[PDB]
RNA sequence: GUGGUGGCGAUAGCGAGAAGGAUACACCUGUUCCCAUGCCGAACACAGAAGUUAAGCUUCUUAGCGCCGAUUGUAGUGAAGGGUUUCCCUUUGUGAGAGUAGGACGUCGCCACG
RNA sequence: GCGGUCGCCUCCUAAAAGGUAACGGAGGCGCCCAAAGGUUCCCUCAGAAUGGUUGGAAAUCAUUCGAAGAGUGUAAAGGCAGAAGGGAGCUUGACUGCGAGACCUACAAGUCGAGCAGGGACGAAAGUCGGGCUUAGUGAUCCGGUGGUUCCGCAUGGAAGGGCCAUCGCUCAACGGAUAAAAGCUACCCUGGGGAUAACAGGCUUAUCUCCCCCAAGAGUCCACAUCGACGGGGAGGUUUGGCACCUCGAUGUCGGCUCGUCGCAUCCUGGGGCUGUAGUCGGUCCCAAGGGUUGGGCUGUUCGCCCAUUAAAGCGGCACGCG
RNA sequence: UGAUGGAGGUAGAGCACUGUUUGGACUAGGGGCCCAUCUCGGGUUACCGAAUUCAGAUAAACUCCGAAUGCCAUUCAUUUAUAUCCGGGAGUCAGACUGCGAGUGAUAAGAUCCGUAGUCGAAAGGGAAACAGCCCAGACCACCAGCUAAGGUCCCAAAAUA
């Protein structure tokens, strides 16, 4: 239920974070604002 | 003025700052005499060792 | 049954009033903050208290019974 | 006398060392009885002493008892090796020390008063002795 | 003298009582606008100056509450010993807490105005 | 041996630094939260009294009292009302590379960390933000899997296949994890060691056992103490049941009986005496007394015990439960 | 060792919180009895009694307070001389008792487990009759020399029938 989650960059395609979710509360697949080093830049990191 | 210094009781069963008392005094064997200044460290020592010293003026 | 303990950990204070200490250095561990911090003093997320600067450890009643930690340098 | 309701069934034995912070003076009786030996006290021998003044009293007078057993004490049945934990509570108990007033007594003339408390004295294990109020 | 703003372990506080508004602080009149109230212009914010300082706020009294706090004496206890050794005692040194005597209804500054 | 435990967190024990053991006392963890984080702004609780409709003991409303007696996701401790507690906006710093220096530390690990750089959030700005209130929420390496890579590529180019970085799969929970993979009988047993380790006897202790004593409520026609003696208390002994494992494992023989006895006295008989609820005979009880004596058989391996029949009496114990 | 400054909440003391708890005043509330019964409103056993309050107590897992000691530190002082780093070589992981502080225990054990100091172990000698662990004291050797320690001085057996 509550799940261990690489998130990524949906440009790079690139994993660069982990994090914490419950599916229960958080159904919808996740999104955040996370730097990129990749990229150098601020980026959408959507969960996969 | 300086004050004389005797053991005149052992450091055998005594502990370790009695004894390091007497090492730092400079004291060995008994009926040891050894003279000093009137210091208040050295008195706090003496005070420390009262019964295992006697002291003269 | 009751037989079992957790590892002691060594709080309590770690550095000395009137001694020099490097910056960074550790000051006083602690579970809440039994000692505020003070001048040139942080503290962390385990409410550690660590001097940010080089100076000597000062302790202080923080008014009537609070206690602050400060390091004046040199 | 038993407590009603305890935090943690288990405790220390203690210590005994030393005369009492209080019930050191006679305060709601007359007289009163003294120890002048620290020792365990336990129920029974509080009832027993209790019944007896009691009893010669006449149900006179009052009496009250200072002490009381907060304390439990435990035991190991006969044939158990020692560890394997701590043994189960036998019955409760009240550390006395020197100088503490137990039993005081009022509305009683004084014969009456020191003979029960001569009983009472002869039913407990400390030895003890007589104290009145101004 | 009032207002603002800081430091000192409230010895500063809490309560009660008396007086004052010269300027001041305040209440106070409203919602016109910036802005706001899971409702309300009560609070926030804005604008004003009819009125009262009643309250708050200042200054004074009060030792009622709370705070501070000796001296003496004791318990405890380091060291050195003794005993009849789950404890007790002695020499020396230190030394509380409690209970008080007493203190205490503030001290130190900076700035603006009168 | 069973039970219980093995990893981690909190308190006490823990003896005012830290640390500190026990099969010592009490409890928890193997997670949760996308807001229960961050920032900015604002607010302060619990309960009691009073009154008020259903509405009560108690919902919700209002005033006062109210210093925390509440709450702080979750255990306890510490701490917090200058908030870490509560509410509303904007967000995602629950960022990347790092990191002087300290704490703890056998090692492996663990903890805190100002500050620098990049790129940001909030806020007017100061400035705070590298998760939560602090401390548990976890586990090696090997081995495989997934994604990326400017790395390598057995003569060359590739490829296979490896490496580096990120990450997943272990109640390997006996939690520093033996092996990817594992239960039992032995009285047919054997070796090597041990009094480091069981036990008899011995020793220390004496809870227990036996015996003795104190108080004396009461029973005793009345009368506490002729005789008993509640609830309670205090001792002796070292025959019982135990506790400790000090001696003995390069021997320790295990009970009972037989032969021989010896000792103690807390005396079964005999001997002396006091009291009597002792008319006399029988007695009861207590004090002194250990000189001698203290039976034969049926049953059971039995000690004991029951029975038969006598006895003046058919003692209790110790002497490695005397003596192979 | 002294001086100075700190952390720390122990023994003690105390009830200011958390629990336990005695007696008294009062009492919500809970019991019956009766009258009144639609079971509705009382009045009493000095009935049981929340809660408040007065006085008295109590605690390892309570603290408004709080020591002595011990600990850390001082380009502070005095006296002494061992601390650190690097490397070679080890052995030790069965410990025992005594005193003080605690637990388990039956606040019993020459018991068990920790702390603290000592001794033994690895230490002879003198005393405790004898007696690793107690008290005094540390054997480099010789002396038909002396002064003392604990412990002792009538004889065994040195010293006072002081
Ligand atoms: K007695
Ligand atoms: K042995
Ligand atoms: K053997
Ligand atoms: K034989
Ligand atoms: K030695
Ligand atoms: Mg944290
Ligand atoms: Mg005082
Ligand atoms: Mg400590
Ligand atoms: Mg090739
Ligand atoms: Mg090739
Ligand atoms: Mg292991
Ligand atoms: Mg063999
Ligand atoms: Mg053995
Ligand atoms: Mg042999
Ligand atoms: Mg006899
Ligand atoms: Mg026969
Ligand atoms: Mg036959
Ligand atoms: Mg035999
Ligand atoms: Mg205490
Ligand atoms: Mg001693
Ligand atoms: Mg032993
Ligand atoms: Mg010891
Ligand atoms: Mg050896
Ligand atoms: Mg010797
Ligand atoms: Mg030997
Ligand atoms: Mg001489
Ligand atoms: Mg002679």
């Amino acid at each position: 239920m509550r799940v261990n989650i690489t998130l990524e960059c949906t440009s790079c395609k690139e994993r660069n974070y982990l994090t914490n979710k419950n599916k229960r509360n958080n159904p919808d697949r996740l999104e955040k604002q996370k730097y990129c080093p990749r990229e150098r830049k601020v980026t959408l990191h959507r969960e996969t | 003025a300086e004050l004389k210094i005797t053991l005149k009781r052992s450091v055998i069963g005594r502990p370790q700052n009695q004894r390091a008392t007497v090492k730092a005094l400079g004291l060995g064997k008994v009926n040891s005499t050894v003279t000093k200044p009137a210091n208040e460290a050295i008195k706090g020592m003496v005070n420390t060792i009262s019964h295992l010293v006697d002291v003269e003026e | 049954s009751n037989g079992r303990d957790s590892e002691s950990k060594r709080l309590g204070a770690k550095s000395a009033d009137g001694q020099t200490v490097t910056g960074g250095s550790i000051l006083y561990r602690q579970r809440g903050t039994k000692i505020y911090p003070g001048v040139n003093v942080g503290i962390g997320g385990d409410d550690t208290l660590f001097a940010k600067v080089d100076g000597v450890v000062r302790f202080e009643r923080k008014g009537r019974d609070k206690k602050q930690v400060s390091v004046y340098p040199v | 006398l038993v407590p009603k309701r305890v935090k943690h069934r288990r405790e220390f034995r203690g210590k005994m060392r030393g005369e009492a912070k209080g019930g050191k003076e006679v305060a709601f009786g007359e007289w009163g009885l003294q120890a002048t030996e620290s020792h365990w006290i336990t129920n029974r021998q509080i009832e027993a002493a209790r019944i007896a003044m009691t009893r010669y009293m006449k149900r006179g007078g009052k009496v009250w008892i200072k002490i009381f057993p907060h304390k439990s004490y435990t035991s190991k049945a006969i044939g158990v090796r020692m560890g394997k934990g701590k043994g189960a509570p036998e019955g409760w108990v009240s550390p006395v020390k020197r100088g503490k007033i137990m039993f005081e007594i009022a509305g009683v003339p004084e014969e009456v008063a020191r003979e029960a408390l001569r009983l009472a004295s002869h039913k407990l294990p400390v030895k003890t002795k007589i104290v009145k109020r101004e």
